[PDB]
């Protein structure tokens, strides 16, 4: 199977910023990739469209995916409230890595993070499932609205999202 | 510290 590609159209306080696209490594983690892909298209009736990045820490990562509570307490997977860590084949190699947020072993929902650095200390605890293809400069622009404690100075939103192929 | 958690954010 060819690895799927998804896009996010990012807005700052409602104003278009740019497009970010991701390669999803379905050849390593098909269950995790599929979940992100489906929440990106909205085909299940719910997903990332209109959600925000509630937690951005400069030099570290941008966290999003909480489309039910918008603060880190919510979100759900296409498989149910949670699913297992599929595997840890892939590592946090550097900027652009797309990886699952969680609340301990086997608690994957819909929350994810895009790294803006190598985050090796997270290897084996967070399932890496993708990487930024185009629009790393958009991610870098998003990053600048974050702070040390994660709070954003402006509303960073996924105005639109879906699948390219 | 620098974690990416969902609910109880730790140091």
């Amino acid at each position: 199977m060819v690895n799927p590609t998804v896009f996010f159209d990012i807005a700052v306080d409602g104003e278009p910023l740019g497009r970010v696209s991701f390669e999803l490594f379905a050849d390593k983690v098909p269950k995790t990739a599929e979940n992100f892909r489906a929440l990106s298209t909205g085909e299940k009736g719910f997903g990332y469209k209109g959600s925000c990045f509630h937690r951005i820490i400069p030099g570290f990562m941008c966290q999003g995916g909480d489309f039910t509570r918008h603060n880190g307490t919510g979100g759900k997977s296409i498989y149910g409230e949670k699913f297992e860590d599929e595997n840890f084949i892939l590592k946090h190699t550097g900027p652009g890595i797309l990886s699952m947020a969680n609340a301990g072993p086997n608690t994957n929902g819909s929350q994810f993070f895009i790294c803006t650095a190598k985050t090796e200390w997270l290897d084996g605890k967070h399932v890496v499932f993708g990487k930024v293809k185009e629009g790393m400069n958009i991610v870098e622009a998003m990053e600048r609205f974050g702070s040390r404690n994660g709070k954003t100075s402006k509303k960073i939103t996924i105005a639109d999202c879906g699948q390219l192929e | 510290x620098l974690l990416v958690x969902a609910g109880l954010v730790l140091a």
